[PDB]
């Protein structure tokens, strides 16, 4: 599965457009950093050249089109991954009926990994039919996101 | 060099006994600060990199660049050009999402191992 249809194409297209300048081809780590730097929020070095690690197996440290479509294609929309998204949770759940707090949720999205503000974290709820109590039920809420 | 110091006063100060003690082995909340405690981190992000590539809006600026284009059409003059190379922000975000996720997951599984 890389694509349904070719409409797609053009999105993966201009989303690698962005990344290279001047026509050389290949997305090398000055252009990957340069479009973010741009934009606004900066990754540091180190992060840009363990994140062109672990994408572009062919080694070189050049980013090539049809690697970069498949890394973003795959095999679409699907419950990807669940695994290792839900034993994640697993680590850090609050009691033995499987949930997260809201006020705990919002204390490791703001300080840890991303680093979230408030209001995106009310966001996560507003996805959720949640009412009263405010408890997390991440499997659910992993359901939920990785619907097909 | 800095030291603490305590003073200690009076005879049956606390008579009863009934101090709390463990009469069995039972789950306790904790972080293994060798290894346990490096988890939090990677497992943070993969969850929140996971929710950008669900994520159909965000508290960012998706449309201001629309409402310039609508700024262009009140204008009398018309242009044969339009607007030229209009930087795609939740397009970019697409794209590095991903990429986040899948560093991601190693980084998960190399802080589910550790040295
Ligand atoms: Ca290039
Ligand atoms: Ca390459």
């Amino acid at each position: 599965a890389d694509q349904l249809t070719e409409e797609q194409i053009a999105e993966f297209k201009e989303a690698f457009s962005l990344f290279d300048k001047d026509g050389d081809g290949t997305i090398t780590t000055k252009e990957l950093g340069t479009v973010m730097r741009s934009l606004g929020q900066n990754p540091t070095e180190a992060e840009l050249q363990d994140m062109i690690n672990e994408v572009d197996a062919d080694g070189n440290g050049t980013i090539d089109f049809p690697e970069f479509l498949t890394m973003m294609a795959r095999k679409m929309k699907d419950t990807d991954s669940e695994e290792e998204i839900r034993e994640a949770f697993r680590v850090f759940d609050k009691d033995g009926n499987g949930y997260i707090s809201a006020a705990e949720l919002r204390h490791v999205m703001t300080n840890l990994g991303e680093k979230l503000t408030d209001e995106e974290v009310d966001e996560m709820i507003r996805e959720a039919d949640i009412d009263g109590d405010g408890q997390v039920n991440y499997e659910e809420f992993v359901q939920m996101m990785t619907a097909k | 060099m800095s030291y603490y110091h305590h003073h200690h006063h009076h005879d049956y100060d606390i008579p009863t006994t009934e101090n709390l003690y463990f009469q069995g082995a039972m789950g306790i909340l904790g972080s293994g600060q060798k290894h346990f405690e490096k988890r939090r981190n990677p497992a943070a992000g993969l969850i929140q990199s996971a929710w950008r590539f669900y994520a159909t809006n965000l508290s960012r600026t998706d449309l201001h660049s629309t409402w310039q284009y609508y700024e262009r059409t009140v204008t009398v003059p018309m242009y044969r050009g339009l607007e030229d190379l209009t930087p795609g922000l939740k397009v970019s975000i697409r794209a590095v999402c991903v990429m986040r996720f899948l560093v991601s997951k190693r980084k998960f599984k190399e802080s589910l191992r550790l040295d």
